[PDB]
């Protein structure tokens, strides 16, 4: 069971490389993605990144698929990671849903050139 | 393109083919034919030579330090390597074990009548060993001047990268070469498996037995000449690969393969090693030759290289049938 | 693309020092005036300061001028901080603001020894 | 003021003052020769002697270490440099890999006939060897007690700093000198990169050709003397400077500074050498010399150190027009 270092602006993070590959779109599960950020020197992954949020980022992968931010960390700040580390739109929606956002629809005119035009000032 | 290639990220530069010692040296062939063979390889810019406690008893690197001491070469010109594990009769004379590692790099030097050698290998994985002692005992033997480097040899990506985690976890040194089989018939590990460790941790592959042991050169199409390795006695395990139905098959690719090597202009000895050469992940390839005529015509494989367009590429592929998936 | 390690009284982070560069007017950016900080023996800035207002800091030359203050740390010591790493008069306003603090106007007698004298006591 | 300084932040105490051996040393002098200029040298304090593996193809450092032997100085009396990097034609001769540190280092040391150097260096970076290989080289070649220290030649900042990252990273030794050329027409990384890393990590400047092989001497003001570097046997690449239009603006800048050289009562060799010690960043200047005359002669630059005033430097700097942006 090969443990893996993540290194989040210094904050040190471990996991077992089977607890990544759980998610193998993502960033981390997938090699490919995440070799861009591996430091031969030190066999680990750096990123620049925000530190608060990377906690719930691996609790993600450890949990199974929960997705809760913290408390203490914006969710626009929150939201740009989970895009970064690329956990997906099921878990994105799932993620906005629980936080209270829900919306979709749009009923455009059929492309009538003429109910659309009167659809839209009505 | 470029003869000589770093091995692996390491800064040694080594030639992109080598001469081995396996079956031939202190056995199959005279001490002068070895001269002979050596000769030729380094005036011919190969620095590279392969051996191992293990070929012929230990006398294959007896003559291979023979030569080196009589032409006079000087040492800072070739790159030898030598490999252990199998070192003797005795239970602690075998393995990858700080005892067995020493010993054995020791008396391998002995034979060589050599300092140190430039990459010592294991010559296989030790499932009895603590990987933290090999790592421990490869760093030690470097640290004593023993040799420059160390590599791993039949080894799997997991335990390659095993060793180079121990080796960062305590401030060791990592290993910087695995030597793989690799050949039109055996691609699997070179092909999907090393590629990612060159990459990520610079480990380069030197691969070995281009030819198969001569089954892809195409002399056994009509049946087992005489003096080839496959007739030697001891060697009846190859006898049995070539003559079986496996065996008959590929003897059959290799006739279609024949057509690409005259489409190249090349024999298929040129084309099967110039094959082995064209992924960058490969840094060497070491040679086997039982005579001077092999290892001249096996040395214009460097010629055939460019040629190896994907298209051609692509064409071998269909015929061997076996690209592995990625 | 060299490696920062700053050491917030013990706690260890990690940049890129063209993350820094970004903004050369501040501490951390311009050479001179963080090299009074300078470990020689471990590769690292060391400052004996708080630690929980670090992590924004840092961010906020990684998110390119995001400047949010901790939930768990307070305004005063928050800006302290922010004055300490030198991010400028800007940046401070941004935060002020943000934090809901505008204030700026004051129009002084014309100096009339007079009028401003009567003004004074009206 | 201080004839002696440490060289950057270490405890290596050298005179500011050093004697270089390249080209002359079993090149344009005789033996007989090269024993009296170091032995003036030594008289006059110097302690500081610098080589290389490549010059004259290793004959430099024969000639160094005859020297070095008929005299018996103390060994402990002196500080002697060398350089690795090209140690011969083989394709491992050279570069910093660690076969080539240790092999050229060792091989100097044997031509030498010292048990080791006090400072070792890189002659040049090397594109094709991962920095933790050679760090680890060199901090191997310091335990062995082959060096006391070691150095980097022609590096950048950047370079030298991924050297001291990768030592402190790894638990090595950082180099404590870089050796860059400075001269009064070669100012920029001297003056504006090499500071910051004196001041930063320790690293200090040991500058050479302060003459520019001659050129900053005057002696080229009127063409080509006869028995001059620039008209020997191998050097028509400095002939071609000299003569150039950049030459001739040179040589015209030349004569410019002689006012500034009498206005201070010395030589403009003197001059020029005193103006590569006028900043503390630079620990020491080796100085190349043809004969005895040459070298008493540029011992005085000492003199002259304590009268560079701000003044005298702004106005220097005037004529020479080339004060590199900070
Ligand atoms: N790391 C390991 O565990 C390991 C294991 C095995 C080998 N190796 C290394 O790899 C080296 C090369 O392996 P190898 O000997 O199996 O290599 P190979 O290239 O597969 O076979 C070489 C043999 O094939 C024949 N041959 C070569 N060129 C020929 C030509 N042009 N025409 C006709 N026959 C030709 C010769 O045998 P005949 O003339 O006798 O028929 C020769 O001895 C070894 O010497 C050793 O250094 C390493
Ligand atoms: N790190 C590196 O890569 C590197 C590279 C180059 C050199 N170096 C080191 O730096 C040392 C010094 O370099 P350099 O020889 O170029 O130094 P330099 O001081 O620029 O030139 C010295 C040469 O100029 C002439 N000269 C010296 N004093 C003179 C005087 N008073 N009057 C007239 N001519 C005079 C002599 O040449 P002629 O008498 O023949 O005209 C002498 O050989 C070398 O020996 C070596 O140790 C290091």
């Amino acid at each position: 069971s090969e443990r893996v270092v993540i290194n989040i602006s210094g904050l040190r993070f471990e996991t077992q490389l089977k607890t990544l590959a759980q998610f193998p779109e993502t960033l981390l599960g997938d090699p490919k993605k995440r070799m861009r950020y591996f430091d031969p020197l030190r066999n680990e992954y750096f990123f620049d990144r925000n530190r608060p949020s990377f906690d719930a980022i691996l609790y993600y992968y450890q949990s199974g698929g929960r997705l809760r931010r913290p408390v203490n960390v914006p969710l626009d700040i929150f939201s740009e990671e989970i895009r970064f580390y690329e956990l997906g739109e099921e878990a994105m929606e799932m993620f906005r849903e629980d936080e209270g956002y829900i919306k979709e629809e749009e009923r455009p005119l059929p492309e009538n050139e003429f109910q659309r035009q009167v659809w839209l000032l009505f | 393109l470029q003869f000589y290639r770093n091995l692996g990220k390491s800064g040694l530069r080594v030639s992109c083919l080598g001469l081995g010692t396996w079956v031939t040296f202190g056995g199959q062939i005279t001490d002068e034919m070895a001269e002979h063979l050596m000769t030729l390889a380094y005036d011919n810019g190969i620095n590279l030579f392969d051996t191992a406690e293990v070929y012929a008893a230990g006398k294959a690197e007896v003559v291979l330090g023979n030569i080196i001491k009589k032409k006079g070469w000087r040492r800072s010109s070739l790159v030898i390597t030598t490999k252990i594990f199998w070192g003797g009769k005795a239970e602690t004379e075998r393995g990858l074990s700080r005892k067995h590692i020493i010993e054995g790099l020791k008396a391998s030097l002995e034979r060589l009548q050599l300092e140190y050698v430039d990459v010592v290998f294991a010559n296989r994985p030790d499932p009895n060993t603590p990987m933290e002692e090999t790592v421990r005992a490869m760093t030690h033997v470097i640290n004593q001047g023993m040799a420059m480097y160390w590599g791993t040899s039949r080894w799997s990506s997991m335990e390659i990268m095993e060793a180079y985690s121990v080796a960062r976890q305590f401030n060791l040194i990592p290993p910087i070469c695995e030597q793989a089989e690799y050949h039109m018939f055996q691609r699997e590990k070179v092909e999907v498996q090393l590629p990612e460790l060159f990459h990520k941790i610079g480990v380069g592959a030197m691969t070995w037995s281009p030819l198969a042991c001569g089954i892809v050169s195409g002399k056994y199409d009509s049946g087992i000449p005489p003096y080839s390795r496959a007739s030697l006695k001891g060697y009846q395990w190859l006898k049995d690969k070539i003559l079986s139905e496996e065996g008959r098959r590929q003897q059959a690719k290799l006739k279609e393969l024949q057509a690409i090597a005259e489409r190249l202009g090349c024999t298929l000895p040129q084309l099967a090693i110039a094959w082995c050469l064209r992924n960058e992940g490969v840094s060497s390839v070491l040679l086997g030759a039982s005579n001077a005529e092999q290892l001249m015509e096996n040395i214009g494989a460097i010629q055939v290289l460019p040629k190896l367009s994907s298209s051609i590429v692509h064409e071998i592929d269909s015929i061997l049938g076996n690209k592995p998936y990625s």
